[PDB]
C-alpha cells in the first residue's frame, strides 16, 4: 500500500491534477490489483477529524447556553469555505463578461461593421486569455469544497458512532438498526457534493445585478420585462420546493420499518425456510413498499416541473424584453444575438443555480439538527469504582421496566470469594436482578452496593466477527498459560480439534457456523478469561448435555476460580447444594433466602488489561454493456414512452427545419442575413423542450422499473439455497437493500431524463443547421471524436474505482449492527476503545477509494473543459486572420461549430452521472441472478437409507451412511453429546444442507414430489427462536388463517393468557426488537404454540424447553401427551426427564447414529454417561 | 471580589516583613525523640520525632551537607528553608524549628497523620469526579495565594500532597520552590509533570504549575498520568507532542478544562491569560464548588483518614562545608 502521491507532488502538479495519471495509465491497461490503493493522507484519518470537531463541540456545550453544532462546524472549516468561494466567484464573473468580447468579434464578419474589424486582434487575445483564466479558477476551488465537505462528513460519523455507545437503556428501545442506518445512509454521498453547490445563495444575485446592467445598455429600459417573468418564474420554484420537502418527511419514516423486517427476516432465514413464510413475508414487504412508492411518484411529478424551468424559458424571457423595444423603433438581428447571448447566462443563474443552492441549504441544516438532537440524548451512568470494597450488598430494592415491579424489595449480601445460587420459575425476574447489579436498569428505591469490576456472560450468546481466539481474548494482551487453562476447563478442546483451521476458523457476525453450546461455551471462556472481582453467570448450561454440564461445573466454576466472588443464576438441586447461599425469586419477591441446611427445613497474576486505527494490505482485501439494454427491456411500457418522445422530437426537427428553409419591425440585410442560425441554434433548447406530455410517462415508468426490480431482488433472496447465503454479510445486505435502492429511487430517474434533454437538443440542433449548410457537420466532427475517445479513455478506470468504492460500504454497516447486538457486553467489560478504533478502521477504507475516485473524476472534467478551450482558441484566430476585404465565410461556420459543442460538453459530463449511477443497477441484477434452491401423510411411517449430510459442497461430511426406520406414530428420543450433530440430522430431513441418500414418508420418495410439497408434512420447532415486529397475532399466524377463538384456546392450553394479558393491547401489542419484552421461556412457549397450531403428522423437535424450570416443563410434557397423540415426534433433547415418554433411541457418536429399544439398555453400556445422572432422575429411570 | 483583593496586599504585606527579618538556629538535637522513619527523598530522610518538653510529636527533615554539595544543588536547600519560614497558607505545611549541626542539617515540620494521596489513590484506583474536585479546589486556592507573591512551587505530584485529620491537602516539599518575577531556565522535576517549554530548554515562566494541574487532575480522575512511557527519554516525545486521549467515563466540562490547561501554547493556557486566575473558577466544572467555604474549612471532606493517635503512624509505609552554608 503505497504513499499518496498528492503529498510530495508539485504545486504545478497539484493544480493540473497530474498526480492522478498513474492509476488511470494502470487502470485503462489491466484489472486493478491491491497495491494501486495509496494509503490516505494524515489530514483526512478518522482519529485526526474527530479530535478536531470534539474539541469545538466540547467548548460549544461547556461554554454557551443554547449550543448549536453549526457552531462547532464554523470554528473548523469556515476559512477555507470561504477561502474557495472567492475563487469560484471570480470564475463565475468571467462568464458573465465573455459575450462583450466574442459578440464583437462575430460582428466583424459584416463589412458593415468596419469599426469592430479595426481592432479584431485584441479582441481575439482578449479572448484567449479570457479562457485560459477561467478554465484555472473554477476545478480546483470545487475539489477544495468537495474535500471540506468530505472531511466534515466523516467527523459527524466518528461523533455518532461514540455518541452511539453511551445511549441509555432507557432511550434505547426507541431507537431502532433502520433509523441509524438511515442517518448514515443518506448522508454518504450527497453531502460531500452539497459544499460546492452552496456558495451560490450569494454569487447568483451578484451576477444578475451585473447581467440586468450589461443587458439595460441595449434595451434601455424593457429589460425590466424579462426580469419580472422570471422573478415570478423563481418564486413558482420556491413553492415547488416545500411540496418536495413535505412528501419527503412524510416518506421518511416507513423505510426504516421496511428495512429493520428486511434484516429480521433475513438473518433468520433458516426458520422462515423450515416454516414456509416466504410469501408471507414478501406480502408485508410489498405492502411496505406500496405506501412509500406513492410519496415517490408525487416527489418525482413535483421534481420534473422544477427541473423543466431552465429550457421552457429561453424563448420568452428575449422575446417579451425585445417585442417592446421593437415595436418603438426597429432593431437589428445583431442586438437580438447580444441580447441572446447575455440571457443564457441570466437564465442559469436565476433557474439553475440559485434554489439548487437553496435546497442544499435546506438538507444540510436538516440533517445538522438531526445529528445534534441525536447527540443530546440520555446517557448510561457509569459504576463507582473502589477496589477497597470486597462485599457485595443489596438492600430494599425495588425496580421498573416501565404497574407492577419487577423487583419487590430484594435484599441479600455475599462476601469475597463465595457463590451465590439465583433460582426461580419463569418470568421471576432473575434476568432482571442481574441487570440491576450491571447498572442496565435504575432501581426506583434501595442501594446496591459492590467494587465495579464486574464480568458478565448472557443467556443470549453474543460472538463478534473474527476468529474463536479472538473472540476469547476480546481486545487484551494474549497469555499463553491462562488461554491454554481456561479452554481446558471450558471442555472447548476437542471440539477446536475438529476444524480444520483449529483456533483460526473465522467466524460470522452471529456465529451460526457453530452449535448452541459451542457458542455458550465460548462466551462462558469469554467470561472467565477476564479479570475481574465479581462474575454474572446467567444460566450458561441451557444448551449443554449432563455430562458436559458437570464436568464445567465441577473443574471451572468450583475449582479454576473458588476464590473469586461469583453469583450463578440456575435451577439444578446439585449446583444448590455446593452454594454458600440460596436466593429464590417469585414473581419478583424474595420467596427465600438463606442456607441449603435451612432450605429442607492462580492464573490471574498478570493484568493484561496494562489497536492501530490504519488500514493494512489485510483489510483491503476484502473489497476485490448489456446492463443499459437489460435495464430498459424490463418493462414495455417504458419503450412505449421512448418511441413517443423519438416521435415526437422528429416532427418538431421537421417543422422547424420547414420553417428556418421558408426564410418591418425587424431590420436585416443581405450581408448580414447570417444571424439567423446564431439566433437559431440560440433557441433551439425551447424548440426541443420535452413537455409534460412526455417528461412525466418518463418518470412514471422509470419508477415502475424500480418497483419491479425490488420485488424480483427479494424473491431471489428468499430462495437462494443456505450455502450461499452464510457467505453474505449483514452490512453488505442492508448497503444492497437500503443505498442502491435509494438510488434507483431518487436519483436515476430524473438524471436520465436530462441526459436525454441534452442529447435532444444537441442532436437537433446539429442535423437542422447541417441540412441548410453541411460544412458545420465537417467542422464538429473531431471535436465529437476527441470527446469520445477522452470518455472511453476514462472510463474503464472510472467504474472500477466506482465499483470499489460502493464494495467499501459495507463493513460501517456490519461494525454498527454487531456493535447494537452487543451493547451490554461491551458496557459491562469495558473494551469501547477497541470498538471505536474498529470503526475508524473501517471509515478509512471507505475514504481511500472515494478520495481517488473524486480525484480522477476532476482530472475528467479539466481535461474535457481544457480541449475546449484549445479548439476554440484555434479556430478563432483563423476566423479572424481569414477574413479580407469581404465577407468572411470561414469564421460563420467555425464560430457556429463551437457554439454547438458548449452544449456538447454537457451532455458528455451527464452521460458521465449517468454511467456513475448505472453501478447500483448492475449491483442489483448480479443479487437477482443467485440460484435457486431447488391425504400423502396418513401415518407417519419413515425410513431412511444411506443417508450422508454436509455442509459445503465437497468438504467434510458430519454424518456418514445414516439407515434406520420409524414405525407410524411413535415417540423417539434423539440425544448425544453437544456438537455431535442432532441439528444437522433434523436439517437433513428438510433437506437444508447437501444430502445424498433417500427418505420416504408412507412410501413416497422425496425424489418424486416438490421441495415445497416436502417441506409442509412437517411442524418444526427450531432451537432459535425467530420473532419479528408485530403483534402478538402477526407472529403466531402470519397467514391469518385462524380466527382469535382459536388462538385464545391455543394460547390457553400453552400458558401464554397470562403474558399475553399483561400488556396493554391484549393480542394487539406489538413486539418490538425481536420481543424484547418476553423472557427466554415465553419464546420457548409461542414456538410451542406456533406448532400446536399448525396440525401437523410429523413433528421435527429441537430441545423444545432448553432454559425451563421443572414445573414450566410439565407444560410441554402435556402437549406432547394430549395434543400430539397420534403423530410421530421425533424429540431431540437434553433433559434426562423427557426420555421417559419415548419409545426408541437414536444415538450420535463418531459420525454415525446408532439404534436402541430401552433407556435402560442405553445407559447400562455407557457408565460414564450414566454416573451423570441426577439422584432424582435416577430413581425414575430405575424404578 | 474586594475580599479577595483586599486580603491578598496584607498576605503580600505580611510575607515581606518575615521574608526581611527571620530567625535562626532555633533548635539543636536535645529535645528531640527518634521514633519511626516516616519517608525517603532522593535527597533527605523524614523521620518521627516529639519534643519530651511539650509532648508535642513532629516530623523532621534530614539532609546530608556532603551529599547536598555533590548533587551541585546548594542554592536550592538554602531556599527551601528561606521560604518555607516566610509563608503562611492554611494548606501549605507550616515551619517550627531550625537545626545546625557539623554534619547534618534539620528541620521541624508538623505531622500530618493521613499519609500520601499517592497511597490513597493506588489503593482506591481512581477518583470520583466531586472528590477529585475538592482537592483541585485547594490546589486552585493555593497556587493563586502562591503566585500573588511571584512564587513558582515547580514540584506537583502526588507524593508531595498529604491528607490531614479533618481530610484536607497539606502540601510539603518545597525543594524547588523560587522567588521569580520574569524568567528562569533551569531544568528540575518529575518528567511526567514537566511542561513543553521546559523540555525545549528555554526561558519558561509560573505558567508551568498550571500544565502541572491539569496533569494532577488527570491522573486523579484516571488513575494513570496521561503521558506515560518506559523510557524518559521517550516521555518526552509524547510530552512535546502533546497529544492525549481521554478515558470513556470523562465528562465534556472535565473534557475542556484538561484540553484548556494542557495546552501546549502557553500563549493560549488558562491562567496564563488576560483574566488570570479566573477563567478557572468560572469554568463549568467547578459550578457547583463555594470557594468561600474550601479556604475557611466548612465542607465535609469525601474522605477522614483513621488515625487512632498522635504516635500512631499507621497510615505511612515501614521503613563540613560550613561557608556554602550560613543561613541555617
Ligand atoms: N424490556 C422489558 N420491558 C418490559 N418488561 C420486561 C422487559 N424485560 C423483561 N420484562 C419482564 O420482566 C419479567 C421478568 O423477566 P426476566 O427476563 O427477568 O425473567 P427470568 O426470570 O430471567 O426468566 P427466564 O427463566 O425465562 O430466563 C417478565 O414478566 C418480563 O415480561
Ligand atoms: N453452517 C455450518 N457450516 C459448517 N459447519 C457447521 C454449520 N452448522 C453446524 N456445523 C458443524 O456441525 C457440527 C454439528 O453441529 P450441530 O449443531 O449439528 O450439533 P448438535 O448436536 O445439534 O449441537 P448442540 O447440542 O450444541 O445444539 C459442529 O461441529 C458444527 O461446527
Ligand atoms: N510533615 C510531614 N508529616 C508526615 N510526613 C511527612 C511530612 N513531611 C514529609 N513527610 C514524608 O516524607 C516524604 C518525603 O519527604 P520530602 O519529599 O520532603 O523529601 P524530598 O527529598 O524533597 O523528596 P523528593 O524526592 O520529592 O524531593 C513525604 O513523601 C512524606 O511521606
Ligand atoms: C458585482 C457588482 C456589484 C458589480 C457592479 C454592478 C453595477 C454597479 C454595474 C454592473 C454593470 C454596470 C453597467 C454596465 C454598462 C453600462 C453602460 C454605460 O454606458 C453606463 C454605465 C453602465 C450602465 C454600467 C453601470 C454600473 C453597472 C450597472
Ligand atoms: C467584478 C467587476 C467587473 C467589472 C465589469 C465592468 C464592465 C464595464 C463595461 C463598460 C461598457
Ligand atoms: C472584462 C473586460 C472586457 C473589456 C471589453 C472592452 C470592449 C471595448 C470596445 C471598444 C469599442
Ligand atoms: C438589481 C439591480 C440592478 C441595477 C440596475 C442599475 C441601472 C443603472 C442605470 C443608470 C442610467
Ligand atoms: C481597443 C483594444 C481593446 C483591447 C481589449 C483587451 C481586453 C483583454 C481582457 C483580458
Ligand atoms: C427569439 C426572439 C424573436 C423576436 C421576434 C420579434 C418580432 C417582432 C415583430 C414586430
Ligand atoms: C474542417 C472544416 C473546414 C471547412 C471550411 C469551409 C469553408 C467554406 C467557405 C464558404
Ligand atoms: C474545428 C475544425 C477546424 C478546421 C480548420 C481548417 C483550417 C483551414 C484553413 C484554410
Ligand atoms: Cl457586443
Ligand atoms: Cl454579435
Ligand atoms: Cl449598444
Ligand atoms: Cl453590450
Ligand atoms: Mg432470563
Ligand atoms: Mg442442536
Ligand atoms: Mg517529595
Ligand atoms: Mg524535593
Amino acid at each position: 500500500m503505497q504513499r499518496s502521491p498528492l503529498e510530495k507532488a508539485s504545486v504545478v502538479s497539484k493544480l493540473f491534477f497530474s498526480w492522478t495519471r498513474p492509476i488511470l495509465r494502470k487502470g485503462y491497461r489491466q484489472r486493478l490489483e491491491l497495491s494501486d490503493i495509496y494509503q490516505i493522507p494524515s489530514v483526512d484519518s478518522a482519529d485526526n477529524l474527530s479530535e478536531k470537531l470534539e474539541r469545538e463541540w466540547d467548548r460549544e456545550l461547556a461554554s454557551k447556553k443554547n449550543p448549536k453544532l453549526i457552531n462547532a462546524l464554523r470554528r473548523c472549516f469556515f476559512w477555507r469555505f470561504m477561502f474557495y468561494g472567492i475563487f469560484l466567484y471570480l470564475g463565475e464573473v468571467t462568464k458573465a463578461v465573455q459575450p462583450l468580447l466574442l459578440g464583437r468579434i462575430i460582428a466583424s464578419y459584416d463589412p458593415d461593421n468596419k469599426e469592430e474589424r479595426s481592432i479584431a486582434i485584441y479582441l481575439g487575445i482578449g479572448l484567449c486569455l479570457l479562457f485560459i483564466v477561467r478554465t484555472l479558477l473554477l476545478h480546483p476551488a470545487i475539489f477544495g469544497l468537495h474535500h471540506i465537505g468530505m472531511q466534515m462528513r466523516i467527523a459527524m460519523f466518528s461523533l455518532i458512532y461514540k455518541k452511539t455507545l453511551k445511549l441509555s437503556s432507557r432511550v434505547l428501545d426507541k431507537i431502532s438498526i433502520g433509523q441509524l442506518v438511515s442517518l448514515l445512509s443518506n448522508n454518504l454521498n450527497k453531502f460531500d457534493e452539497g459544499l460546492a453547490l452552496a456558495h451560490f445563495v450569494w454569487i447568483a444575485p451578484l451576477q444578475v445585478a451585473l447581467l440586468m446592467g450589461l443587458i439595460w445598455e441595449l434595451l434601455q429600459a424593457s429589460a425590466f420585462c424579462g426580469l419580472g417573468f422570471l422573478i415570478v418564474l423563481a418564486l413558482f420554484q420556491a413553492g415547488l420546493g416545500r411540496m418536495m420537502m413535505k412528501y419527503r418527511d412524510q416518506r421518511a419514516g416507513k423505510i426504516s420499518e421496511r428495512l429493520v423486517i428486511t434484516s429480521e427476516m433475513i438473518e433468520n432465514i433458516q426458520s422462515v425456510k423450515a416454516y414456509c413464510w416466504e410469501e408471507a413475508m414478501e406480502k408485508m414487504i410489498e405492502n411496505l413498499r406500496q405506501t412509500e412508492l406513492k410519496l415517490t411518484r408525487k416527489a418525482a411529478y413535483v421534481r420534473y416541473f422544477n427541473s423543466s424551468a431552465f429550457f421552457f424559458s429561453g424563448f420568452f424571457v428575449v422575446f417579451l424584453s425585445v417585442l417592446p423595444y421593437a415595436l418603438i423603433k426597429g432593431i437589428i438581428l445583431r442586438k437580438i444575438f447580444t441580447t441572446i447571448s447575455f440571457c443564457i447566462v441570466l437564465r442559469m443563474a436565476v433557474t439553475r443555480q440559485f434554489p439548487w443552492a437553496v435546497q442544499t441549504w435546506y438538507d444540510s441544516l436538516g440533517a445538522i439538527n438531526k445529528i445534534q438532537d441525536f447527540l443530546q440524548k440520555q446517557e448510561y451512568k457509569t459504576l463507582e469504582y473502589n477496589l477497597t470494597t470486597t462485599e457485595v450488598v443489596m438492600e430494599n430494592v425495588t425496580a421498573f421496566w416501565e404497574g407492577t415491579p419487577v423487583l419487590k424489595d430484594i435484599n441479600f449480601k455475599i462476601e469475597r470469594g463465595q457463590l451465590l445460587a439465583v433460582a426461580g420459575s419463569t418470568g421471576a425476574g432473575k434476568t432482571s436482578l442481574l441487570m440491576v447489579i450491571m447498572g442496565e436498569l435504575e432501581p426506583s428505591e434501595g442501594k446496591i452496593k459492590h467494587s465495579g469490576r464486574i464480568s458478565f456472560c448472557s443467556q443470549f450468546s453474543w460472538i463478534m466477527p473474527g476468529t474463536i481466539k479472538e473472540n476469547i481474548i476480546f481486545g487484551v494482551s494474549y497469555d499463553e498459560y491462562r488461554y491454554r487453562s481456561v479452554i481446558k476447563a471450558c471442555q472447548l478442546e476437542e471440539d477446536i480439534s475438529k476444524f480444520a483451521e483449529k483456533d483460526n476458523i473465522v467466524l460470522g457476525e452471529g456465529g451460526i457456523t457453530l452449535s448452541g453450546g459451542q457458542r455458550a461455551r465460548i462466551s462462558l471462556a469469554r467470561a472467565v478469561y477476564k479479570d475481574a472481582d465479581l462474575y454474572l453467570l446467567d444460566s450458561p448450561f441451557g444448551y449443554l448435555d449432563v455430562l458436559t454440564e458437570k464436568e464445567i461445573f465441577e473443574s471451572c466454576v468450583c475449582k479454576l476460580m473458588a476464590n473469586k466472588t461469583r453469583i450463578l443464576v440456575t435451577s439444578k438441586m446439585e449446583h444448590l447444594k455446593k452454594a454458600d447461599k440460596i436466593l429464590i425469586l417469585h414473581e419478583g419477591s424474595s420467596y427465600f433466602y438463606g442456607t441449603f441446611s435451612e432450605l429442607q427445613n492462580d492464573i490471574y497474576s498478570r493484568r493484561l488489561s496494562q489497536i492501530s486505527e490504519e488500514i493494512n494490505e489485510e483489510d483491503l482485501k476484502e473489497c476485490f454493456w448489456n446492463t443499459y439494454l437489460r435495464y430498459i427491456t424490463v418493462h414495455k411500457s417504458l419503450i412505449f414512452v421512448l418511441i413517443w418522445c423519438l416521435v415526437i422530437f422528429l416532427a418538431e426537427v421537421a417543422a422547424s427545419l420547414v420553417v428556418l428553409w421558408l426564410l418591418y419591425a425587424v431590420i436585416i440585410t443581405s450581408t448580414s442575413s447570417y444571424y439567423v442560425f446564431y439566433i437559431y441554434v440560440g433557441v433551439a433548447d425551447t424548440l426541443l423542450a420535452m413537455g409534460f406530455f412526455r417528461g412525466l410517462p418518463l418518470v412514471h415508468t422509470l419508477i415502475t422499473v424500480s418497483k419491479i426490480l425490488h420485488h424480483k431482488m427479494l424473491h431471489s433472496v428468499l430462495q437462494a439455497p443456505m450455502s450461499t447465503l452464510n457467505t453474505l454479510k449483514a452490512g453488505g445486505i442492508l448497503n444492497r437493500f437500503s443505498k442502491d435502492i435509494a438510488i434507483l429511487d431518487d436519483l436515476l430517474p430524473l438524471t436520465i431524463f436530462d441526459f436525454i434533454q441534452l442529447l435532444l437538443i444537441v442532436i437537433g440542433a446539429i442535423a437542422v443547421v447541417a441540412v441548410l449548410q453541411p460544412y458545420i457537420f465537417v467542422a464538429t466532427v473531431p471535436v465529437i471524436v476527441a470527446f469520445i475517445m477522452l470518455r472511453a479513455y476514462f472510463l474503464q478506470t472510472s467504474q472500477q474505482l466506482k465499483q470499489l468504492e460502493s464494495e467499501g460500504r459495507s463493513p460501517i454497516f456490519t461494525h454498527l449492527v454487531t456493535s447494537l447486538k452487543g451493547l451490554w457486553t461491551l458496557r459491562a467489560f469495558g473494551r469501547q476503545p477497541y470498538f471505536e478504533t474498529l470503526f475508524h478502521k473501517a471509515l478509512n477504507l471507505h475514504t481511500a477509494n472515494w478520495f481517488l475516485y473524486l480525484s480522477t473524476l476532476r482530472w475528467f472534467q479539466m481535461r474535457i473543459e481544457m480541449i475546449f478551450v484549445i479548439f476554440f482558441i484555434a479556430v478563432t484566430f483563423i476566423s479572424i486572420l481569414t477574413t479580407g476585404e469581404g465577407e468572411g465565410r470561414v469564421g460563420i461556420i467555425l464560430t457556429l461549430a463551437m457554439n454547438i459543442m458548449s452544449t456538447l460538453q454537457w451532455a458528455v459530463n451527464s452521460s458521465i452521472d449517468v454511467d456513475s449511477l448505472m453501478r447500483s443497477v448492475s449491483r442489483v441484477f448480479k443479487f437477482i441472478d443467485m440460484p435457486t434452491e431447488g391425504i400423502w401423510p396418513s401415518g407417519g411411517q419413515m425410513t431412511v437409507k444411506d443417508l450422508t449430510a454436509k455442509y459445503t459442497e465437497g468438504g467434510n461430511a458430519i454424518l456418514e451412511n445414516i439407515s434406520f426406520s420409524i414405525s407410524p406414530g411413535q415417540r423417539v428420543g434423539l440425544l448425544g453429546r453437544t456438537g455431535s450433530g442432532k441439528s444437522t440430522l433434523l436439517s437433513a430431513f428438510l433437506r437444508l444442507l447437501n444430502t445424498e441418500g433417500e427418505i420416504q414418508i408412507d412410501g413416497v420418495s422425496w425424489d418424486s414430489i416438490t421441495l415445497q410439497q416436502w417441506r409442509k408434512a412437517f411442524g418444526v420447532i427450531p432451537q432459535k427462536v425467530f420473532i419479528f415486529s408485530g403483534t402478538f397475532r402477526k407472529n403466531l399466524d402470519p397467514y391469518e388463517q385462524w380466527s382469535d377463538q382459536e388462538i385464545w384456546k391455543v394460547a390457553d392450553e400453552v400458558g401464554l393468557r397470562s403474558v399475553i394479558e399483561q400488556f396493554p393491547g391484549k393480542l394487539d401489542f406489538v413486539l418490538v426488537d425481536g420481543g424484547c419484552v418476553l423472557s427466554h421461556g415465553h419464546k420457548q412457549l409461542m414456538c410451542l404454540a406456533r406448532s400446536v397450531l399448525s396440525k401437523a403428522k410429523i413433528l421435527l423437535l429441537d430441545q423444545p424447553s432448553a432454559h425451563l424450570d421443572p414445573v414450566t416443563y410439565q407444560i410441554i410434557r402435556r402437549t406432547l401427551k394430549q395434543a400430539f397423540a397420534d403423530c410421530t415426534v421425533i424429540l431431540c433433547e437434553h433433559r434426562i426427564e423427557a426420555m421417559l415418554e419415548c419409545q426408541q433411541f437414536l444415538v450420535i457418536e463418531e459420525n454415525k447414529v446408532r439404534q436402541y429399544d430401552s433407556i435402560q439398555k442405553l445407559l447400562n453400556e455407557r457408565s460414564l454417561f450414566r454416573q451423570a445422572i441426577s439422584p432424582s432422575d435416577r430413581v425414575k429411570l430405575f424404578p | 471580589q474586594e475580599s479577595v483583593k483586599e486580603f491578598l496586599a496584607k498576605a503580600k504585606e505580611d510575607f515581606l516583613k518575615k521574608w526581611e527579618n527571620p530567625a535562626q538556629n532555633t533548635a539543636h538535637l536535645d529535645q528531640f525523640e527518634r521514633i519511626k522513619t516516616l519517608g525517603t527523598g532522593s535527597f533527605g530522610r523524614v523521620m518521627l520525632v516529639k519534643h519530651m518538653e511539650t509532648g508535642n510529636h513532629y516530623a523532621m527533615k534530614i539532609l546530608d551537607k556532603q551529599k547536598v554539595v555533590k548533587l551541585k544543588q546548594i542554592e536550592h536547600t538554602l531556599n527551601e528553608k528561606r521560604i518555607l519560614q516566610a509563608v503562611n497558607f492554611p494548606f501549605l505545611v507550616k515551619l517550627e524549628f531550625s537545626f545546625k549541626d557539623n554534619s547534618n542539617l534539620y528541620m521541624v515540620m508538623e505531622y500530618v497523620p493521613g499519609g500520601e494521596m499517592f497511597s490513597h489513590l493506588r489503593r482506591i484506583g481512581r477518583f470520583s469526579e466531586p472528590h477529585a474536585r475538592f482537592y483541585a479546589a485547594q490546589i486552585v486556592l493555593t497556587f493563586e495565594y502562591l503566585h500573588s507573591l511571584d512564587l513558582i512551587y515547580r514540584d506537583l505530584k502526588p507524593e508531595n500532597l498529604l491528607i490531614d485529620q479533618q481530610g484536607y491537602i497539606q502540601v510539603t516539599d518545597f525543594g524547588f520552590a523560587k522567588r521569580v518575577k520574569g524568567r528562569t531556565w533551569t531544568l528540575c522535576g518529575t518528567p511526567e509533570y514537566l511542561a513543553p517549554e521546559i523540555i525545549l530548554s528555554k526561558g519558561y515562566n509560573k505558567a508551568v504549575d498550571w500544565w502541572a494541574l491539569g496533569v494532577l487532575i488527570y491522573e486523579m480522575a484516571a488513575g494513570y498520568p496521561p503521558f506515560f512511557a518506559d523510557q524518559p527519554i521517550q516521555i518526552y516525545e509524547k510530552i512535546v507532542s502533546g497529544k492525549v486521549r481521554f478515558p470513556s467515563h470523562f465528562s465534556s466540562d472535565l473534557k475542556d478544562l484538561l484540553r484548556n490547561l494542557l495546552q501546549v501554547d502557553l500563549t493560549k493556557r488558562f491562567g496564563n491569560l488576560k483574566n488570570g486566575v479566573n477563567d478557572i473558577k468560572n469554568h463549568k466544572w467547578f459550578a457547583t464548588t463555594d470557594w468561600i467555604a474550601i479556604y475557611q474549612r466548612k465542607v465535609e471532606a469525601p474522605f477522614i483518614p483513621k488515625f487512632k493517635g498522635p504516635g500512631d503512624t499507621s497510615n505511612f509505609d515501614d521503613y563540613k562545608c560550613g561557608k556554602e552554608f550560613s543561613e541555617f
